[PDB]
């Protein structure tokens, strides 16, 4: 249970979907973009907290934060 | 639901533990037109069948880098699926039928902020409150 | 001169008394 | 074809059907353990496993303890640790028992966990097995110290000095 | 000497008592204090 | 306000709740004595009453006896007085449930009698409590035996004259 | 001699293993060896 | 002279050898 909070200044690269191991992000349609896309993180509980969504992300001080909050039982990646 | 015929593999150590039948367990399915071999997430090799591939994995990560290894041999046709222990078996991966890159009509913004990340207020504002600095309906 | 025998269990009694007052305060707290 | 299966049939399973866990021999030894074996109730189980326990445990100390030196006081030493082991650990089985079982065990005592290498899940399974592994351990305790204190007497009539 | 005494009083006290709180009492109070910890909010 | 409350919110039931019996404290102890630890079979329940109490019933015997005189006939006097007591305490409670448990039990044992001061209301419940006093009330007589005969090998190793 | 002893190489074993083959061992088989010729062909 | 103290021991760990191989050939004839 993370907080994947997505700020204005995507460009829509899609950059941080792919690296996401887990499927948390997704591309949804807007408008502030010449690519008229913005992530969103509809499946977050299941995020897994790697940051490697923020690492792929290529505006400067990047528009994707990982808020790394209560880790649970799918958000510490146990398979035990 | 689910079916389909298991990779021809000779178990490992890496697979299923007692999360698998106690909290919930993952399936992914895939269709290949080859009879081909595939790296294992769970350590090893094994070979995927002709018709409807079955495979049952820990948790999420390991379907989606199996997913990500399938569309290395050409495949986009897999779905993952998230089975609870009494046993009913929802549909996660891709979750609207097309792949996440690509972009439908209909998804809707969530923990979307409408301000840049640099104007998130100050830990004081929200002192003694219940939300975060991040959620902040201030813009 | 050291302390006397019964005076050894004076202090044991004595210090029952913040040995209790110390539940008082701990559970008060809401432990 | 190879000796190595996946472990009952499921190649998803994390483990291996191997000769030292799927074994006819090494099931049948192990699956008639007292921990495994069917048709016991769980005092029983505790009874047989805490007997023992208890028996051996008396050895470390008597022999390689503080108190080897002398005779009678050495086998005090030895018995004592077995009283403390198994009284500490019955203690642990108590408050095991209270903590996991308390309404859906999270793990492989949860009601749908299918487990075979851990039958007992129940809370009336596992307190039987505490009662068990305390009298046991205490009784095997105190019989293999009474045959240790009582050694002399029973080293001759093990070689017949007694006529 | 070979024992340990005490020349102070109630040398009987720490005979009893270092044994109590060190190795007697603390696996009792370590399996409340586990009780403690591990118990559910129904 | 007041801090003596109506017996569980009833005014008309023949208790107050005080701070003895309806504490935070004072419940926490008395419902996790063996008597009414949640989670225990009637077994568990008995076998750590009678340890407790086997236990201590050899000390006032051995050191305020008749035999208290001497040294190895203390032992003896204050372990039987352990035994006897508890056998004739274990022979009450097996005629206890006998005749209280006989189709409808007049009193507190009744099947409608919603009591939380004595829950062991079944006979078969009374049986294995039965069987963990006797056998609780032993084990405690003799370890307290034990630890008495050898006193002076154990003042020793809690002295260090052993090394 | 009064007693039995050994000349021989560890001489203990003996000591040992007549009880455990003869009188403490065999119950135990005679056991694992019933069980085995009653059992359900279920 | 007579065999050591060892060698007896050695000849226990030796004979354990056919114990376990009559086990293989005892089960294998389908006891
Ligand atoms: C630090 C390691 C250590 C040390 C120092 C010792 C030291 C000792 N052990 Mg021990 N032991 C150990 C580890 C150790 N053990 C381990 C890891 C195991 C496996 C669980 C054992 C299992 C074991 C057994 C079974 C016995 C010992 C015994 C002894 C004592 C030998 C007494 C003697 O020589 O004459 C005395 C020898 C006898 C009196 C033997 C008489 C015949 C007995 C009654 C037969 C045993 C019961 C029989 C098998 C019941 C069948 C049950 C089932 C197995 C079929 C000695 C103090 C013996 C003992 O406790 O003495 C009372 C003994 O019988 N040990
Ligand atoms: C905090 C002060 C303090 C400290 C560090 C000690 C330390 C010690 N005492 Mg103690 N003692 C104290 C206060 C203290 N005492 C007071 C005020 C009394 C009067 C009743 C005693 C009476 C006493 C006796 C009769 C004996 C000792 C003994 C000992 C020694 C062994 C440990 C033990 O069994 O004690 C047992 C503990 C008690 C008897 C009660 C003391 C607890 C005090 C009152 C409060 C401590 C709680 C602390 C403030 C909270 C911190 C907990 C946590 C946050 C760390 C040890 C050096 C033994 C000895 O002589 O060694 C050879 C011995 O038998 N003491
Ligand atoms: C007429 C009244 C009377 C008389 C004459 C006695 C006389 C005696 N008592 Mg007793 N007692 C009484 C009433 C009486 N008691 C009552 C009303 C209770 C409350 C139930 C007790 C509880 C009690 C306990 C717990 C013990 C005694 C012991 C003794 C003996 C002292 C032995 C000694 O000095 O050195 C020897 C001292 C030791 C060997 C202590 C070693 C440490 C022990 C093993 C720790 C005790 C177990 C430990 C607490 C387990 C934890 C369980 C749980 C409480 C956490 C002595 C013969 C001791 C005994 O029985 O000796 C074996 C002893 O441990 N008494
Ligand atoms: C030969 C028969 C026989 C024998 C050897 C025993 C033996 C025993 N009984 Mg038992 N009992 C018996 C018959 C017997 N009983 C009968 C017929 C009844 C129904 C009334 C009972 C009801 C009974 C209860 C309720 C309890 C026992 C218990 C016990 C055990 C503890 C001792 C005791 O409390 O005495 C009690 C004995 C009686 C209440 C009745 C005894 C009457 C029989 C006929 C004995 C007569 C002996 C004879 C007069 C003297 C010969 C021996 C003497 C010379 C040494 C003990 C091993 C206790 C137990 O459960 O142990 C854990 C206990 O709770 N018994
Ligand atoms: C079949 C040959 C044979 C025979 C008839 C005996 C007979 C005897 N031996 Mg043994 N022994 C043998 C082989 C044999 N031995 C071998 C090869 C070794 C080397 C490990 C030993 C080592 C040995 C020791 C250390 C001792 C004996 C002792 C004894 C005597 C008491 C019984 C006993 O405890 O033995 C125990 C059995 C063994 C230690 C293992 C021997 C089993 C052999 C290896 C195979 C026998 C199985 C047989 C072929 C299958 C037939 C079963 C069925 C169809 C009838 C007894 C006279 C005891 C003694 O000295 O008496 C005073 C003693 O303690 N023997
Ligand atoms: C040279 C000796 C010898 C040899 C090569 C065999 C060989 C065989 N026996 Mg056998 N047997 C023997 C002696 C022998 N036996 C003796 C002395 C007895 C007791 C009189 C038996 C009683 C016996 C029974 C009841 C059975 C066999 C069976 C068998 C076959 C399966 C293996 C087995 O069960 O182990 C042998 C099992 C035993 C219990 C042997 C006991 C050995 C000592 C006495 C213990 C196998 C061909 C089984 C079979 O299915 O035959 C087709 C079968 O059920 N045997
Ligand atoms: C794995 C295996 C093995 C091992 C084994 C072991 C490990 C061992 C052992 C063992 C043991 C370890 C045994 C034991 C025992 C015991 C006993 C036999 C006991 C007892 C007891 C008793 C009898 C008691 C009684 C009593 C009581 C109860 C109370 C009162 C008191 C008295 C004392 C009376 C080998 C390799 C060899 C082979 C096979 C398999
Ligand atoms: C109320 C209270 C109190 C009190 C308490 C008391 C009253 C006490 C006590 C106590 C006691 C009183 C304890 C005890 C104990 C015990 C034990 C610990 C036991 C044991 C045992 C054993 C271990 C046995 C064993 C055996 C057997 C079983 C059989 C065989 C033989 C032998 C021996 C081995 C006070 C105020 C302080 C505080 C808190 C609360
Ligand atoms: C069946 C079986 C068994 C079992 C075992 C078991 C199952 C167990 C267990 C147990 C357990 C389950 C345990 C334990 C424990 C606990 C502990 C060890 C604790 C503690 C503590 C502490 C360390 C604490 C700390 C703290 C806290 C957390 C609070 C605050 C403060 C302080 C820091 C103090 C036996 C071997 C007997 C027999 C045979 C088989
Ligand atoms: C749980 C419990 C308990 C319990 C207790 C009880 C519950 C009891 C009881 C009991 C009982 C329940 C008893 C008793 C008794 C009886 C008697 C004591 C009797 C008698 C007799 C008589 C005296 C008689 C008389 C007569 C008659 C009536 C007939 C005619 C003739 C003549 C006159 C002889 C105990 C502590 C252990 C442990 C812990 C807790
Ligand atoms: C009665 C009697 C007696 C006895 C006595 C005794 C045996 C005792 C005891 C006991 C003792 C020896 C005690 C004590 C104590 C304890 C204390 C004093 C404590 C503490 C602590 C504290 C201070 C706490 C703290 C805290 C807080 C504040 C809150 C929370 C956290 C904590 C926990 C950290 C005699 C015979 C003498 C006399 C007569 C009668
Ligand atoms: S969050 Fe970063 S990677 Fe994702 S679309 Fe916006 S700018 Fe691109
Ligand atoms: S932290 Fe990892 S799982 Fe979570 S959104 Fe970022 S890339 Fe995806």
């Amino acid at each position: 249970s993370h907080t994947v909070k997505i700020y204005d200044t995507c460009i829509g690269c899609t950059q941080c979907v792919r690296a996401c191991p887990t499927d948390v992000l997704e591309m949804v349609p807007w408008d502030g973009c010449r690519a008229g896309q913005i992530a969103s993180s509809p499946r977050t509980e299941d995020c897994v907290g790697c940051k490697r969504c923020e690492t792929a992300c290529p505006t400067d001080f990047l528009s994707i934060r990982v808020y790394l909050g209560a880790e649970t039982t799918r958000s510490m990646g146990l398979a035990y | 639901t689910l079916s389909g015929q298991t990779p021809i593999f000779g178990g490992s150590t890496g697979g299923l533990l007692k999360k698998a039948e106690v909290e919930e367990k993952y399936a992914i399915t895939w269709t290949s037109p080859k009879e081909q071999v595939f790296e294992m997430p769970t350590g090893g090799a094994a070979i995927m069948r002709q018709g409807q591939n079955l495979l049952y994995l820990a948790r999420k990560e390991q379907c989606i880098a199996l997913g990500g290894q399938l569309r290395k041999f050409k495949i986009t046709d897999y779905k993952i699926y998230r089975i609870y222990p009494n046993g009913e078996t929802v549909y996660i991966h891709p979750a609207d039928g097309v792949f996440p890159e690509k972009v439908n009509q209909g998804r809707e913004k969530v923990r979307y902020n409408d301000r840049r990340i640099g104007q998130n207020p100050s830990p004081s504002k929200v002192k003694f409150s219940g939300i975060a600095t991040y959620d902040a309906p201030n813009s | 001169m050291s302390i006397s025998d019964t005076q050894v269990y004076i202090a044991l009694v004595v210090a029952l008394v913040p040995g209790f007052l110390a539940w008082r305060l701990a559970t008060e707290l809401y432990k | 074809n190879d000796i190595i299966k996946p472990f009952k049939g499921d190649p998803c399973l994390g483990n291996l059907s191997t000769p030292i866990n799927d074994s006819p021999l090494a099931k049948a030894f192990i699956n008639n353990l007292p921990a495994y074996r069917k048709g016991l109730t769980p005092f029983m189980r505790g009874l047989e496993i805490g007997m023992a326990h208890g028996y051996f445990l008396v050895g470390p100390e008597v022999v390689i303890g503080p108190l080897r030196e002398s005779a009678h006081g050495a086998n005090l030493s030895g018995l004592i640790t077995a009283i403390y082991i198994a009284v500490s650990a019955c203690l642990g089985i108590s408050i095991f028992a209270i903590t996991t079982f308390q309404g859906n065990p999270k793990g492989s005592y949860s009601s749908y966990s299918k487990d075979s290498l851990r039958p007992l899940r129940t809370r009336e399974e596992w307190s039987q097995l505490n009662g068990g592994i305390f009298l046991g351990a205490m009784g095997g305790a105190i019989f293999a110290y009474l045959l240790l204190e009582n050694f002399d007497a029973l080293d001759a009539i093990l070689r017949g000095a007694v006529n | 000497m070979t024992q340990l005494t005490g020349d102070y009083a109630a040398s009987w006290l720490p005979w009893i008592m270092i044994p109590l709180v060190f190795y007697i009492l603390p696996f009792p109070v370590f399996a409340i204090l586990f009780l403690w910890i591990q118990k559910e909010a129904s």
